[PDB]
């Protein structure tokens, strides 16, 4: 066995795997080699290297060496333990999940070897859960496969049958019955919603956005058809009261701010009159819901951590939320301290408490796909072009002053402003003043004119390269992904004795398993029509 | 109550002596006088000279409007 | 969703500024609706108590709905 | 060749240092109009920055695809633009020839802000061709604005 | 400007006796489903004559492919 620690634990079945020679296999078996040696050098962990697991079994299951993974399992000498552990923590499946690259041929290559050594697990130890060993992050290989983007080993894994005696309780998809045309599929989504350490739901929504396939991992099956039926029961009518709820508090907001005092010098003492009680029950609706947005825009960072970077690449609609109520508490802050300028902050938490009205577009598909689109190109294009024309805006503002230092133009704010002007179209080209520097400002302004003419046409132009096909499907699965985002954090509160989350029932799915006992399995029916029969 | 020289315009007050102080356009304003009316009689082209590159007319002629504009006596 | 932001920025400003075409909702209304066709009037010669914020309000008004308008554009050339 | 086809940073670069030499000439014989160079040298030399985009994946194609429809696209229709308004200018001159269309510059000047909206259509002042010169304007400003969508549609036809 | 020629010269490979020494792609090592080549690439970026790089990038802009030969395998990875 290699001791150096770049080929660490190397031994002579590893060899005989990678050379693809069964001869050398079995005669290393025969002479009493160990099965479980683990090669523990560096280039064999997860820079050069290629990772499988650190051991023979998974190193052969992960070559497609069958026959091997048959031979160790089952040779007389010493049969391979199909539960051994890799130093990461990882076993077989583990492996087999990580080298998949959702390509199609090894997305074939990697669920049939995940099927045939399921199988055989099952058949050599009915009484172990194979399926069900946790490596060291505490996951499942269905739990790997979701956070790690595996769509296609999620995509068989959801939806797998298997239809052989001893064998039918390894699948998770079943008919319930059938007629001619139509008939009823049954799907069991145990650790699909609720397992207390991480469901496939919790794993695809809450992601860090690395994944590449996050958008896509909901239009499997199962899934979309879950997310539906949960909206449709009772998620619908609780979103549709809160956005109620949200409009009369933004009612009451505007009113009570439309009818403020106007002599200075606050606080200001109540009238023994009926208007000015009402004025007062507005001011106080107005500041409390300030504090209940703030608490909750604070219970939302504890309970996510997010690590400083995807604040600005999901989730914005809480930093928006937060920065209102932080707006409306120095409001209340200026007011109590005998200050005048609290409107000035009064008016912006009002300003801004209408746009996030546009958080509730979801929920309406016509709408959403809208507010989709309008993000889209925020934070994308925008941010580009507004760098560029910012520096270019500076550069001749600088310019200008430097030539006019009299008359609208002895500063870079009035200059800046001037300029902005004639992108909206609402210029000054008089040239009546007496500058001393005339028939060259005139250069510089046609000059200025022209380029940020060319560059609005050139960003405009950009924007139509995106509409090919590429916008309007992808606005549509991130959608969904918010719909699935705010279903989600809809049912974990809820603190009223969930009952309406829950799937069909406690089915007997085949009630008889390896032992005696039978078995229910919460299952989730869909019907289906199929006229090739 | 309104704002006095040099106390910051326009961040909840204005300033009361318009005849005398302005709030200028500075994003911190602070009020300040208007400059008396002197008129140009030095530096400045005569009649019949260039006018716009680098020299104005002076108070009593305009500068027409051309790349390269002579001063002259408006009517 | 161009009246619900309409509506919302010329409560603010009439909250802001009370007074001086600014008095009211309707006119309000209308002297923000015809920045949207360009007949603006960013001038600033009267005498605000809150200028300076007046203007951070116009301009982000300003810059919000060309955004809206753009996009509109663009939505539209998904059904040619 | 090369050089009026590839290469122009090099080109820029050296006409905001030619700019600048100009400026300490200017400097050190006694002129003021010095201050013109100079301020050309500045204006200029923030939009070289442009030159720094490349090496940034995403802000170099934009860059690219600025410059590429600066040099290919928009010199046919600068070509076209101003011979139809220089017609038109002449024109305008030739009808009303005092008043702010006494000289072929302001009438260029004044033709040219309806191109970015801010024209000026009140007819208070009374020509003695006034209900000709309507004609003309109108003309000008629907073929003006014909050719810009014309522009912008061929635009639309390299995406 | 002659890629099809300049792909097959920068990629050749022979494995026939007496005749190695004439390829540029090699292979160095190789586990299951990982391989490890290496391009010779000899007159590609110092000759102090005429290099493949230098007469790509300082073409007269003529040549047809000037956009396309910086595609080929070795110098794009060499670039970056
Ligand atoms: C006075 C001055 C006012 C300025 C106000 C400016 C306009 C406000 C508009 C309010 C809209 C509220 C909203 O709906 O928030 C918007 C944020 O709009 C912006 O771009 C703000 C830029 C700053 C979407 O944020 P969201 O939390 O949905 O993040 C998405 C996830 O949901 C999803 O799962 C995906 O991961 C996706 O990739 C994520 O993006
Ligand atoms: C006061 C008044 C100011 C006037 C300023 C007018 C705009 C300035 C814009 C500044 C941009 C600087 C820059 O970066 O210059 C740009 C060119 O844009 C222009 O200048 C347009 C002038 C019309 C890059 O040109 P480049 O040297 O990269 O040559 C390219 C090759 O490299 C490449 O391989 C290809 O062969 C390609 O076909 C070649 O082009
Ligand atoms: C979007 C188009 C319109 C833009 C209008 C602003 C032009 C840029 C302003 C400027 O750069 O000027 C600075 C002041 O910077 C500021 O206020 C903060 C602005 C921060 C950049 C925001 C970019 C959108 C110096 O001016 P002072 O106020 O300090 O002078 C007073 C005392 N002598
Ligand atoms: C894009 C709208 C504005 C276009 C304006 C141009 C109208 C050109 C008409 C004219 O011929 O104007 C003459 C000469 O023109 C010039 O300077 C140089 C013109 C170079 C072409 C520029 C292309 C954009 C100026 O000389 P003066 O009239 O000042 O006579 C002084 C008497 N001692
Ligand atoms: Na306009
Ligand atoms: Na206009």
């Amino acid at each position: 066995s290699y001791t150096d620690s770049y080929y660490k634990g190397q031994t002579a079945l590893h060899i005989a795997i990678e050379r693809r020679n069964m001869t050398l296999v079995t005669l290393l078996v025969e002479n009493g080699a160990d099965v479980q040696a683990a090669a523990n050098g560096d280039f064999f962990k997860k820079r050069p290297g290629f990772y499988f697991g650190e051991l023979p079994l998974s190193l052969a299951a992960c070559t497609n060496q069958l026959a091997i993974v048959k031979f160790l399992l089952q040779n007389s000498w010493q049969p391979a333990d199909i539960s051994a552990r890799d130093s990461v923590g990882n076993t077989v499946l583990h492996a087999l999940v990580e080298v998949a690259d959702n390509t199609v041929d090894n997305t074939k290559f990697v669920t049939s070897m995940y099927n045939e050594i399921l199988i055989l697990g099952a058949k050599l130890h009915p009484t172990l859960k194979l399926e069900e060993i946790t490596n060291r992050k505490g996951l499942t290989p269905l739990a790997l496969a979701a956070s790690s983007g595996k769509i296609g080993v999620l995509a068989y894994i959801l939806q797998r049958e298997i239809h052989e005696p001893e064998c039918r309780h390894l699948s998770r998809k079943f008919t319930e019955w059938a007629y001619g045309p139509v008939h009823s599929s049954l799907y069991d989504l145990s650790c699909i919603d609720t397992c207390e350490k991480n469901s496939v739901l919790e794993v695809i929504a809450y992601s860090s956005s690395e994944t590449p396939n996050r958008h896509d991992m909901l239009l499997v099956e199962p899934l979309n058809r879950l997310l539906q039926d949960k909206w449709d029961r009772f998620v619908k009518r609780i979103f549709y009261f809160n956005f109620f709820v949200y409009c009369l508090y933004m009612i009451i907001f505007t009113a009570a701010a439309y009818y403020r005092p106007v002599e200075g010098l606050p606080p200001y003492k109540l009238k023994n009159t009926v208007g000015d009680y009402f004025r007062v029950t507005g001011e106080i609706l107005s500041v409390s819901g300030g504090v209940y947005f703030f608490f909750r825009g604070i219970q939302y960072f504890l309970q996510r951590r997010p690590s400083l970077k995807s604040l600005f690449v999901d989730s914005y609609s809480e930093i928006l939320f937060f920065v209102q109520s932080l707006f409306m508490l120095v409001s209340v802050v200026l007011y109590f301290s005998q200050r005048k300028e609290y409107v000035a902050s009064m008016v912006f938490s009002l300003a801004m408490g209408w746009t996030n009205m546009l958080y509730y577009t979801r929920g309406f598909q016509q709408m959403g796909i809208y507010a989709v689109m309008i993000e889209k190109m925020i934070l994308r294009d925008l941010c580009r072009f507004m760098f560029v024309y910012l520096v270019f805006l500076f550069g001749f503002s600088t310019a200008v002053v430097t030539l006019i230092e009299d008359g609208k133009y002895n500063s870079l704010y009035s200059t800046c402003l001037e300029l902005f002007k004639f992108t909206i179209g609402m210029g000054d080209l008089e040239f009546t003043e007496n500058y001393d520097f005339k028939a060259v400002f005139i250069i510089l302004l046609l000059a200025y004119v022209i380029l940020t003419y060319i560059l609005l046409l050139n960003m405009l132009i950009a924007l139509m390269g995106e509409t090919v096909n590429k916008i309007a499907q992808e606005s549509k699965n991130i959608w969904k992904l918010q719909r699935a985002i705010t279903i989600l954090d809809t049912e974990k509160s809820f603190l009223k004795c969930m009952r309406k989350a829950f799937r069909s029932g406690k089915l007997l799915q085949v009630g008889f398993t390896p032992d005696g006992k039978d078995d229910y399995r919460w299952c989730f029916r869909v019907d289906e029509v199929n006229w090739t029969t | 109550d309104c704002a006095k020289e040099g106390e910051v315009c326009s961040w909840g007050k204005k300033c009361c002596d318009l005849d005398n102080f302005y709030c200028p356009m500075e994003f911190i304003p602070h009020c300040k006088k208007y400059k008396p009316y002197v008129p140009v009689t030095t530096n400045c082209a005569k009649e019949g000279e260039v006018c716009g590159w680098g020299s104005k007319c002076c108070h009593g002629l305009d500068c027409p409007l051309a790349f390269i504009p002579y001063c002259e006596k408006y009517r």
